[PDB]
RNA sequence: AAACUGCGAAUGGCUCAUUAAAUCAGUUAUGGUUCCUUUGGUCGCUCGUACUUGGAUAACUGUGGUAAUUCUAGAGCUAAUACAUGCCGACGGGCGCUGACCCCCUUCGCGGGGGGGAUGCGUGCAUUUAUCAGUGGUGACUCUAGAUAACCUCGGGCCGAUCGCACGCCGGCGGCGACGACCCAUUCGAACGUCUGCCCUAUCAACUUUCGAUGGUAGUCGCCGUGCCUACCAUGGUGACCACGGGUGACGGGGAAUCAGGGUUCGAUUCCGGAGAGGGAGCCUGAGAAACGGCUACCACAUCCAAGGAAGGCAGCAGGCGCGCAAAUU
């Protein structure tokens, strides 16, 4: 009630971000930016509690502050700052980059990338649009508005960018046989081939996805988000492949490991 | 850079546009 | 203040509504904009989001339009002779949107003249004014001539249309709501929409 | 020339209050007698009319025009004048320069 | 069978009626534009709509309301209201405790466009969300489905 | 340091009084709206003093009034990121026009058809009254884009009148920033739609319609859809599948108290949603409040007074009194 809130609740925030509850009664309230409140990762939480560089959020303040942080090869002191996924992380003094992938259980993994990748990402287009004098635009899950792009490129389809003169470089439509990741919903971070998608005019799509040992399963087509063409992917994966593990199969993993490992 | 731009866009246009041409073309062949 | 919500409605059964808050900044409503007829006077109000309205309180110039040839000119309103909605809104003579008005002739007049090439018409008692009849008859090459006849050959202009600008007035529909934009406009009505808005005047009367 | 005063109970006189009195005004940003505390914020407060009367306590006066003779402790004290102007247009009209 | 039965005039807005003719070209009236639309979801523009003549702001068809949300059905009770019709929806509601059911309706109030003619009492009608288009009325008539005891 | 300016103060915290299709929950829609901020970010697309423009006013200095307040007046100075009403710059323009000159196809008889040219007119999606393509979309637009004719608010309307330590380039140019600002992008939302689901009561059976009750038409108002309000028109609309009325020691939900299975009770209470700030009502500012650690009244209490007047709102944290069977440290 009366205007916008400031706050977040630590129990009210998103699960995937691994909170735990005894450390205070408050989340950091993620800022408004191109990824949405629930499925984003505010920069402390990825500085201090995936990363373990800082402590505390005034350590996560000290980092921010020396510009040492690029998002998406932008420098970005605001440590509540909402970044989602492909989103790429670069720390130049310690020299490692990051991209934000979703792991199999539905979190954002601590993914490593080469620098040589950090240079691009992949951005789902969201809507195209003709506007001002008859210019084509674009626009996509980063809230990136690109002009002039390739009439091949219609909604649904995922451009890649270079990320210093944020161009389109290359895009994948979307299509049967290509791979995909899950954004959302129960099957969120799984990787697939696109097998099959149902359209329900007037109401949300369905898209089929077979995973690499199999696994079929399906996700409405919001939270489809195709990685590369055929089955090969046009970014590196995290440790998991996207195969989702039944809790059996997890368990004689562990066990395997547990035994193996002294 | 907008005249830049709207050039490039206009000879990626007429390419896309030339090979939808062909194809219409080919595909009224059949 | 005044306030536009539907929560102090009976419900659809006809039961009563108990209100489970008091008024909201949101819901409220404000003063109409009896737009009369006279000298510019547009009042600026703020709205939700900080965007502005122009509460119109007094008008006699509007842009109005003549559709079927396509010429719109800023013309002075005269008269408001029917509203559809209340015979108050005529009596005191506000400029509501769908209202119909009395418009000047003059522009509309002129650009037809701008457009005459046509053949002897209603010239009887003559005009007599020097430096007006160059837009009539002029000095022209043949070309320009010609071109001028092949404009005449689709000049037709209604006779209810003709017997209103003889008078200098023209019946026209406000468009725009001015209480909300600051603007009088609309078109001059022509054609089936004419002669029914004739008949009510003349009804009325 | 009267440029205001003050009442018996100290409140000021408002310039276009045509009374000999008091009253309340509702009173806002860019009115006298009012210093608003946080932005729109308006108060009714008491203010003297402009109109001169016995039941002041102070009445302002402004030397407009002077005369022959000097007040002792009014004229012939010359209270210095400092902190010449600062705007760059307004350091060039007083001392009267030009473009260059 | 006038249009006009009101103190304003009647007309589609998008349909301009006041275009320049031809006299050697014209002998009676010609044509007068009607303004239509296919509405989504696999419906069909009833016939009586593209070649009728009402005016009517509120049809899904000829008017400027969007279908979009929620398609129901219901069968027509009530005619005595112009242009609007009154619906009947009759479900089971599931009691946990008693493992069983109980019968429940509610009525809507819905806007049926002159498109459909000679609907009866008793009819099942396709019912589409639009926009509050009165008080109580959200839903404009789709499709009449002849009842079974029929003629 | 002060003071002007900007921003925040609409979050948070408290309480559960009101409230029984109301709130709320799941679902869906906004193609019926607004949106500070963040992030992309149309930002030489206007065709006849710019090497920097103007009233001011605080702080500061002095004179004061009042028993009294975070009351303020008079006088002397002085700033800007309250605010640009420039077109030296793309200045040759291009495009569409009330037309003084021009040349052609079998011919000296009015012949049907082609391009340049100026005093004289105009040139952007936020603002309303317009065709064939009907650029790109949606299940569906009266969508987006385009084109012509015009308009453009006393209370004007966007296209920048400012700061940052290094000393560097063939009367001039340059690199990083900061702050602004229209407008597009649902980032955060908010608002409005009732598809379904809520306790007891018939010793409540009919209810609603000078006063909108249900619908239609045209408007007003509103951010928008809408009886939201007005005028006219038609009598509708809701009920034993409990309408309407009454009661609740009723805020709703997540949820909590035994496990046979089924259920019965509870949920003021830390999370979500709603409401309220003694009771009503009305507002200013603002993107956002009908805000109360904002204002203006009345009602009920209540503080200081020199009796002229002035100042109030702990259901915030602590603390008091009161009430109590019943609950903590100024």
């Amino acid at each position: 009630a009366r205007g916008p809130k400031k706050h977040l609740k630590r129990v009210a925030a998103p699960k995937h971000w691994m909170l735990d509850k005894l450390t205070g009664v408050f989340a950091p309230r993620p800022s408004t930016g191109p990824h949405k409140l629930r499925e984003c990762l505010p920069l402390i939480i990825f500085l201090r509690n995936r990363l373990k560089y800082a402590l505390t959020g005034d350590e996560v303040k000290k980092i921010c502050m020396q510009r040492f942080i690029k998002i998406d090869g932008k420098v970005r002191t605001d440590i509540t700052y909402p970044a989602g996924f492909m989103d790429v992380i670069s720390i130049d003094k310690t020299g490692e980059n990051f991209r934000l992938i979703y792991d199999t259980k539905g979190r954002f993994a601590v993914h490593r990338i080469t620098p040589e990748e950090a240079k691009y990402k992949l951005c789902k287009v969201r809507k195209i649009f003709v506007g001002t004098k008859g210019i084509p635009h674009l626009v996509t899950h980063d809230a990136r508005t690109i002009r002039y792009p390739d009439p091949l490129i219609k909604v649904n389809d995922t451009i890649q960018i270079d990320l210093e003169t944020g161009k389109i470089t290359d895009f994948i439509k979307f299509d049967t046989g290509n791979l995909c990741m899950v954004t959302g919903g129960a099957n969120l971070g799984r990787i697939g081939v696109i097998t099959n998608r149902e359209r329900h005019p007037g109401s949300f799509d369905v898209v089929h996805v077979k995973d690499a040992n199999g696994n079929s399963f399906a996700t409405r087509l919001s939270n489809i988000f195709v990685i590369g063409k055929g089955n090969k992917p046009w970014i590196s994966l995290p440790r998991g492949k996207g195969i989702r593990l039944t809790i059996a199969e997890e368990r004689d993993k562990r066990l395997a490991a547990k035994q193996s490992s002294g | 850079k907008n005249k830049e731009e709207a050039a490039e866009y206009a000879k990626l246009l007429a390419k896309r546009m030339k090979e939808a041409r062909e194809k219409r073309q080919e595909q009224i062949a059949k | 203040g005044i306030s536009r919500d539907n929560w102090h409605k009976r419900r659809k059964t006809g039961g009563k509504r108990k209100p489970y808050h008091k008024k909201r900044k949101y819901e409220l409503g404000r003063p109409a904009a009896n737009t009369k007829i006279g000298p510019r006077r547009i009042h600026t109000v703020r709205v939700r989001g900080g965007n502005k309205k122009y509460r119109a309180l007094r008008l006699d110039v509007g842009n109005f339009s003549w559709g079927s040839e396509c010429c719109t000119r800023k013309t002075r309103i005269i008269d408001v002779v029917y509203n559809a909605s209340n015979n108050e809104l005529v009596r005191t003579k506000t400029l509501v949107k769908n209202c119909i008005v009395l418009i000047d002739s003059t522009p509309y007049r002129q650009w037809y003249e701008s457009h005459y090439a046509l053949p002897l018409g209603r010239k009887k008692g003559a005009k007599l004014t020097p430096e007006e009849e160059e837009i009539l008859n002029k000095k022209r090459s043949k070309k320009i001539q010609k071109k001028y006849d092949e404009r005449k050959k689709n000049a037709k202009i209604s006779s209810l249309l003709e017997e209103q600008f003889q008078q200098g007035k023209l019946l026209a529909c406000i468009a725009s709501r001015p209480g909300q934009c600051g603007r009088a406009d609309g078109y001059v009505l022509e054609g089936k929409e004419l002669e029914f808005y004739l008949r009510k005047i003349k009804a009325r009367k | 020339r009267i440029s205001g005063g003050n009442d018996k109970q100290g409140f000021p006189m408002k310039q276009g209050v045509l009374t000999h009195g008091r009253v309340r005004l509702l009173l806002s940003k860019g009115h006298s007698c009012y210093r608003p505390r946080r932005t729109g914020e308006r108060k009714r407060k008491s203010v003297r009319g402009c109109i001169v009367d016995a039941n002041l306590s102070v009445l302002n006066l402004v030397i407009v025009k002077k005369g022959e003779k000097d007040i002792p402790g009014l004229t012939d004290t010359t209270v210095p004048r400092r902190l010449g102007p600062k705007r760059a247009s307004r350091i060039r009209k007083l001392f009267n320069l030009s473009k260059e | 069978a006038d249009i006009q039965t009101e103190r304003a005039y009647q007309k589609q807005p998008t349909i301009f009626q006041n275009k320049k003719r031809v006299l050697l070209g014209e002998t009676g009236k010609e044509k007068l534009p009607r303004y239509y639309k296919n509405i989504g979801l696999g419906f069909k523009t009833p016939k009586e709509a593209i070649e009728g003549t009402y005016i009517d702001k509120k049809c899904p068809f000829t008017g400027n309301v969007s279908i979009r949300g929620r398609i129901l059905s219901g069968v027509v009770t009530k005619m005595k209201m112009q242009r609007t019709i009154v619906i009947r929806r009759d479900y089971l509601h599931y009691i946990r405790k008693y493992n069983r059911f109980e019968k429940r309706h509610k009525n809507m109030s819905v806007h049926l466009s002159p498109c459909f003619r000679d609907v009866q009492i008793g009819d099942i009608v396709t019912v589409g969300e639009c926009r509050p288009l009165s008080k109580t009325v959200r839903f404009n008539v789709l499709k009449v489905t002849k009842a079974a005891g029929t003629k």
